[PDB]
């Protein structure tokens, strides 16, 4: 056994749980009431003596009426109280209130509802973390929780699906401050972080599904998309990407520089079949990122492709010779230039009723890219804006934060940055 | 975080928080007898934020009303609602504040004040998760201005955790009812840099001039004023009580309306204004002087941070596109260094007697004129000591007043030096 | 160049190579964080010990200020009646004196008389 | 509750009492044996377990025959015997007799009195004063009196209705020496004094009235309804109140400057065969409808307090009230961003049956603290100097045993006032 | 202040007070034996201030009746109302004067004082308020000036919060021919000076000058003279008598009428001037008796008040009449004629009207001057003793009984200060 505990920080991280672990049982067959008529579905699920299976999963949520969509929702019955932690009030969209004054209260709480699904394990691989970068709670707890997994299980590998934030849909102005604070805290105890630019998946929602004001459930269920996509292979009995390590042996280099950029297609919309080739080529096209980055502006340093359904390798190959041929797609030196190639027979399966439609043939592209770094660029300015001035500053500093803080986590940043640029020449 | 304790103090404090709880209790569908009749589920998803469920499946307004005179507080047991506040959170003197800010603060106030404490304490324990206070009263009076400030005091000693919330109304020759109101405000605005979260700023020089002027009421009244403030108080506070995109409370409120401590004074603003409709036009009228109710130009200053709330059926869409079209056309009138510093929320209930209408809660740079026009007043009667001995009678000493102004110069300063920094 | 990687149940894997490397070969414990969070309690502690102990100075100043208007009604009602004392003190032995002067002026008048009588026998 | 002490000092503060408290009860349905078939007409009035409404009221003279008339007039019952204070001699015009020599003989008792006044008071707002400045008790016993009461009550509210001197219809040639003397030792122990001038009650009972020689009960009357506009505040619930607090604070910008000016309007007469809110408010500006003598176009108002009652909503005192704000020839001073304080009551004013003045649907009272009432001090101040600069009559007092160093140091006093006056009307 | 003490000393004293008591209980409405027949209670509701009240529902003077000579009391006991007196309030002596003033105010008059201090104290004691005491005299004569003076100052002694009024008849050699009547009248006016709050000036030669002048009574008696004088009695006394406007009392007399200690003489006026038992055939109109009442002929001391200016004055109208036509007149002669007024001292005219006129006529008028032209009364009797006194005439009638020369200096002085004085204010300016 293999398997992996999938940890949920935020409203964000609560949300999206939902959506994946929804998906999960709509590709694995378990119904709502945890019943179900390949065994690599164990890796994610538990199963309980009335034969009921139970997500490896816990929802750290401070505000209770989050957690409540959890326990009154179609899925409900999947989880057991002890799996679920909330409190009375949330971060305040407040790094510092997370980390610190929320994170010191039930840290400890939250720790052991993770050691009993641990204790579970015969051959526990790590945790799959899902968190905002906006959110107080998602920032400032997540990055505590980080640290302390880092002590407690310290060979486990810890992979992150983190929210990057969007003023068009976010209401905190103060997100910037917490993307850079949890970042800092978060960057030496992660094995692996796949960030979902929220304007990207908006844009996509938009330009694909021709929804004008996409939901928060719509950004989630293409969220869930390239989550089980991801997790395809560790939930059914694949070849590419079979254990948590492997992603940071194919995709991760080196250690800091550990932010895939994940490209998805087809998305098509429901109320409206591509070739291997054609959503081969959607996956060198930047409108189908998950982060708005610009490839051209950087190198790649792995790359994999995880095909999904009716998926023949010729397919593949032929497809990969044509866009060589006709496109420059740059490695760094020290690298191969070149792909690992998965491909996992089990069908995209979408929400029936849902927005998106049900294709034969899907792909997921997993892409260390340089370029990934115009993300942190972008985050970082809004955040040297309000600094300079100190605005918002002293909300922090009343929950006991340092102000050197803030400083210290921006150098990072900074270091960061040249670590990509140096990395790139 | 759910239940705020609503205080009312004085007499304005008690006549618009009656009319506040008045305009509330329609939109949630609560009948003075505090039985609920609404339509709608949405009415009551949050009402506990204001109102505490009894046994008779009522709903009874987390409101504490005080008075150092009974009269005006008899008044509103007799109004329209005035049946459904709890009858003990009534708490009233005898004697009155002579419309003296040190009476209310200092000798009369603290006679009072602990009989106060006792019943905010009560509601206070009655709450699974008290969010904090809310406070309405007048700065140019004696017991809302000088007593009430001696109750923020004496709550943030006690609450140091709670945020605290004031509808503060600011006095006007326009419409005044003492000589001494340039005293009374100053010695408050003091109060409410030092001791309050967030402050709405109702100023009664923007209201008179609203009836006047737009509403061509040649002479308006109290009533006229207050039609304005409540319909204010309604918007300002749609996302507190309604559940919708944004769940706000009094404390994200704060962390992101609020820069720099001491600058939380917000102007707010509405639309359409009404005596006793484009999504497009409701954008615009952010920046219009015509629909502020602190009498200050935005396009005098810029903009820290700005909520907007709109309230109706209307494409989220438009008013995203057109709220953002306001930004960039005004990109002079907002702060570079605070980025996506303005954020909207629609809300589905219109107000009553609405289709539609719009809602603004700005945190401007021009707010400063507000206060110098209160400087200015407070110096012309200071400079002559003139009824000065009204207020050192009290105890007083003259370097309290000095202090009060001289902080309230540099709430002023402090406005114009971020107005003035530059990205 | 293609590298057939693993077959399985569900998929199967393999490495494309187009073009191989230019360049060969590749170029804090649980009681420090327990610290750090119970620093930032103190903090806060410090913080909020701060702000009740700027508000407990205001609760006194208050006091002075009541006590004050105490003093100054007490300090009022005492010279108000040591000045009444001595206005009606003064007064008084004014209007007695007065009358004494009055009634001394009328007997000497009447020792005048008896001294007119006895010149009149001693002639 | 919020109780006020009336207290009537001689002839004049007698008889206006008289004229007041009879219009009160008419005001409250209060027969005159204190029974009556809104309960803040207890400010004023106390009550025995009987249902008797019992004024909170002292009257004293230093002569028995005002106060006579009382104890055997209409309302002999209304008081109790023991409110009604009289000693035997009066104090003969002349202050000292009032503050000293008689006035002594008698102070403790009107104090003991005062103290069980007070004793029923849960929660006394102050003192009403009633006295002329000319008469020896109105003068020289109500100084004794303030002062007495400034020891017992410390800086309890003391406010003042004077009957400021007119020759025509005084008796006494030594009045200016009495107003004198007694505004200077009362200075300090009033809080505010409410000046009527005799003569303009009785211009404006000639002019507005048809009254050749207007009588004592003439004028009384009429100054019964500036006092019950006054007190209405604190005897009705009404929508704005104004109580004895307020007046000081809006009326009174320093200690010394204390002398507000009343006028009334309207006045018609009752045979004469309804004035709107904004007339009646600009007839409160008319110099002839002053209740003192003297020009306001002359000075600068400090403070306006308007006073209305009957049938008057605030939106026309407030339309009113703009138009005032826009007539160039009503100054106010540079140092007074606002000005106004404006009271309504909604009960009509009430006149007695059998009396000259109409009834009417709306009244307002003004108190205005103007600078142009220096006149009113300057000659009286005239007066006091052509007698004082040849002594004349000053053996009258000295004789009492006064010091002639009293009667410069109350005209030095009178002068700094008259200097205070210009000096708060400077920009 | 209720109760008043009337003593009358000597002839004149008691002949004039007689014919006082006699007036003012016709105008009360009490009969000579003290019972009230009257029709008004107005006569009523202040006649205590002149009357006690007795058993049978009678009204008795207070009124105490004094004379060294025994006869002039049994003129009183036999006269009209002789009856109406107490009689334990008759003290009499055995032999007069003999126009002595130092007979009447050291030697025959000191042995009688003391049983007059006798009656004074029983009337006193038995007031509830005292105002003070009014004394009938004359200064001529040797009772009325000597002991009467002397009386003065004894009862000042005992009483000396009270005040102390007299009517004070002044000698004129027109009426009589005692060459020493400007000593005794000197020697009184020292006393007066000094132990009176107010006096009426009834001047002899005033009242003779009005019989012969105006009355044309070729040869005038003291009925002629007292008539005038029992007018201006009952008219200076009416607003302590009677209910009004203002109901006055001694005090407030003096503290109203008296600027400066000394200058409390009073030059009194009435108008109309009429002959004793004489019907009126027509009354006079209110500026007839405003006008009449500040002119010389009607003044009852012989001094023009044009000579001099008033520094205050009192008038009394009494009958039926326009109290605003009354005060109309009384501010025009003010305003016409108002360099006879002191400038200094303002609103110095007060009025009183009451609607009782006295006997006999339908209206009249009484002034009550405080004039400077007083001073020619006093200077009339300065210069008639001073031809005396420089050749020391008669001296020895005065020495033989104990005085000496330099108690007459003395008074002279003092008479000749209050001259001076009166010149003093009459000269003085406003500025
Ligand atoms: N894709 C997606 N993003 C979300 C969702 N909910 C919130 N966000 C984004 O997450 C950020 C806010 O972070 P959250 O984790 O939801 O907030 P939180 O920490 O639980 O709340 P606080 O403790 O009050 O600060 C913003 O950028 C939101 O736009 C969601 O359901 N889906
Ligand atoms: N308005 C009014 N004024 C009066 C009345 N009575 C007297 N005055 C005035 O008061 C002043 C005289 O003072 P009084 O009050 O009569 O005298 P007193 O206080 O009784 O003092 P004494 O009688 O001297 O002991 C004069 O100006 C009179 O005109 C009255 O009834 N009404
Ligand atoms: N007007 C008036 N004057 C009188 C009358 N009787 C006497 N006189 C005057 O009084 C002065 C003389 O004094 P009298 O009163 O007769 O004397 P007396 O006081 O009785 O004292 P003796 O007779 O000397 O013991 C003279 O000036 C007389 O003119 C009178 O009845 N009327
Ligand atoms: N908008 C508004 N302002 C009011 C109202 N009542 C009083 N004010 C203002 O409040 C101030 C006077 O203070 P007030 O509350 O009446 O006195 P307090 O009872 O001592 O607190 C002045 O600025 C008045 O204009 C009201 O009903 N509405
Ligand atoms: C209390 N009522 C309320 N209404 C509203 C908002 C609001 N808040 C709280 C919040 O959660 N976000 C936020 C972000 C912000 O950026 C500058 C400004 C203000 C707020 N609060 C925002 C729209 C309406
Ligand atoms: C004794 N009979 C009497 N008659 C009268 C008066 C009067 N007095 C007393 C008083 O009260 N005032 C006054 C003031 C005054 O000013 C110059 C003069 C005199 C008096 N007394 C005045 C009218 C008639
Ligand atoms: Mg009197």
């Amino acid at each position: 056994m293999r398997e992996c505990i999938s940890i949920h920080v935020g409203q964000a991280g609560v949300q999206i749980g939902n959506a994946c672990w929804e998906l999960y049982c709509l590709e694995h067959g378990i119904q709502p009431d945890g019943q179900m008529p390949d065994d690599s579905f164990n890796t994610f699920f538990s199963e309980t003596g009335a034969g009921k299976h139970v997500p490896r999963a816990v929802f750290v949520d401070l505000e209770p009426t989050v957690i409540d969509e959890v326990r009154t929702g179609t899925y409900r019955q999947l989880f057991h109280p002890e799996q679920l932690i909330t409190g009375k009030e949330d971060a305040a969209n407040n790094y510092a209130r997370g980390h610190y004054t929320i994170g010191k209260e039930i840290i400890d709480l939250v720790l052991d509802r993770i050691r009993k699904l641990a204790d579970q394990c015969t051959g526990l691989q790590g945790f799959l973390v899902f968190h905002s970068f906006g959110g107080g709670t998602g920032s400032g707890f997540t990055s505590l929780l980080m640290e302390r997994l880092s002590v407690d299980y310290g060979k486990k590998s810890k992979l992150e699906f983190s929210i990057y934030p969007a003023p068009q849909v976010s209401t905190a102005v103060v997100e910037p401050y917490n993307s850079i604070l949890t970042t800092h805290t978060t960057l030496e105890h992660s094995d692996c972080a796949f960030m979902v630019d929220n304007e990207a998946i908006y844009d996509i929602c938009r330009r694909n599904l021709d929804i004008e004001r996409p939901t928060y459930t719509n950004l989630n269920r293409l969220i869930s998309q390239i989550v089980s996509s991801i997790t395809a292979s560790l939930r059914f009995d694949g070849a590419l990407n079979v254990d948590l390590t492997e992603f940071q042996t194919n995709l991760v280099p080196y250690p800091r520089i550990h932010f895939p950029l994940a490209t998805y297609a087809p998305v098509i919309s429901a109320e409206k079949q591509l070739s291997v080739a054609e959503i081969t080529n959607a996956c060198f096209e930047p409108a189908n990122q998950m982060v708005k980055c610009d490839p051209r502006h950087g190198k790649y340093m792995a790359c994999c492709l995880l095909y999904r359904g009716d998926v023949v390798p010729k397919d593949v190959n032929a497809a990969i010779a044509t866009i060589k041929t006709k496109r420059s797609i740059q490695f760094v030196d020290w690298c191969p230039t070149g792909f690992k190639v998965g491909i996992n027979y089990q069908p995209p399966t979408v929400v029936p009723g849902g927005d998106l439609a049900k294709v034969q043939r899907a792909v997921c592209m997993l892409s260390n890219t340089t370029a990934i770094a115009e993300a942190w660029a972008r985050l970082d300015h809004k955040f040297d804006l309000m600094y300079a001035k100190r605005a918002f500053v002293h909300w922090y500093v009343g929950e006991g934060m340092e102000e050197g803080e803030f400083s210290e986590a921006r150098e990072d940043m900074a270091a960061l940055e040249k670590d990509y640029e140096e990395v790139g020449v | 975080m759910r239940e705020i304790v609503h205080i009312q103090a004085g007499q304005c404090g008690n006549q618009i928080g009656a009319k506040f709880w008045e305009v509330i209790s329609d939109e949630h569908g609560i009948d003075p007898t505090g039985s609920y009749h609404g339509d709608s589920d949405l009415q009551l998803e949050r009402i506990n934020v204001y109102y505490n469920e009894a046994t008779g499946n009522k709903y009874v307004p987390r409101a504490i009303l005080v008075d150092l005179e009974p009269g005006t507080m008899d008044s509103v047991r007799s109004g329209p609602f005035g049946q459904i506040f709890r009858p003990d959170n009534f708490v009233f003197g005898q004697s009155g504040a002579g419309n003296n800010w040190a009476k209310g603060h200092y000798t009369e106030g603290a006679e009072l004040v602990d009989s106060v404490l006792d019943v905010v304490r009560k509601e206070s324990e009655s709450c699974d998760c008290l969010q904090g206070f809310q406070l309405t009263h007048s700065l140019g009076g004696g017991t809302g201005s000088g007593m009430g400030t001696l109750l923020i005091s004496k709550i943030r000693e006690e609450y140091p955790d709670r945020i605290m919330n004031t509808f503060s109304v600011m006095p006007s020759p326009k419409v005044s009812d003492t000589v001494v109101e340039p005293y009374n405000a100053t010695l408050s605005v003091h109060q409410l840099v030092e001791n309050t979260d967030e402050t709405y700023c109702i100023d009664n020089e923007a209201l008179y001039d609203i009836c006047f002027r737009t509403l061509k009421l040649t002479t308006p009244t109290y009533g006229d004023l207050n039609h304005l403030v409540s319909a204010t108080m309604s918007g300002v506070t749609t996302c507190l009580r309604f559940p919708g995109q944004l769940n706000a409370d009094l404390r994200k409120l704060a962390v992101n309306m609020v820069p720099f401590p001491r600058l939380h004074f917000f102007m707010p603003g509405f639309a359409p204004l009404t005596s006793r409709l484009t999504v497009p036009e409701l954008t615009q009228q952010m920046f219009d002087s015509k629909n502020m109710m602190a009498a200050c130009d935005p396009r005098h200053g810029r903009y820290l941070t700005v909520a907007a709330i709109f309230r109706g059926r209307m494409s989220m869409k438009e008013v995203d596109e057109q709220m953002l079209n306001v930004q960039n056309k005004n990109s002079s009138y907002f702060v570079e260094w605070i980025p996506n510093n303005v954020k909207t929320a629609v809300c589905d209930i219109p107000p009553r007697g609405l289709k539609m209408s719009a809602t603004f809660i700005g945190n401007s740079t021009a707010i400063q004129e507000l206060f110098k026009r209160i400087s200015e007043q407070f110096t012309a009667m200071f400079r002559r000591k003139a009824f000065l001995h009204w207020y050192t009678g009290e105890g007083m000493d003259e370097m309290e007043f000095t202090e009060a102004e001289s902080n309230m110069n540099d709430l002023v300063s402090e406005y114009q030096q971020y107005q003035d920094a530059t990205a | 160049e293609v590298i057939e990687l693993n077959k399985a149940t569900s998929g199967q894997s393999w490495e494309v190579i187009l073009k191989p490397p230019s360049f060969d070969g590749v170029p804090p414990s649980l009681e420090e964080i327990q610290k750090k969070l119970e620093a930032a309690e103190e903090r806060r502690k410090y913080q909020e010990a701060e702000l009740l102990k700027h508000l407990a100075e205001k609760r006194e100043h208050e006091r002075e200020v009541i006590q004050k208007a105490i003093e100054e009604n007490n300090n009022f009602i005492k010279m108000a009646k040591e000045k009444l004392a001595q206005k009606m003190e003064s007064n008084k032995e004014n209007r007695e004196a007065h009358l004494a002067a009055m009634l001394e002026r009328l007997q000497e008048k009447d020792k005048h008389a008896e001294e007119v009588r006895k010149n009149k026998e001693l002639k």
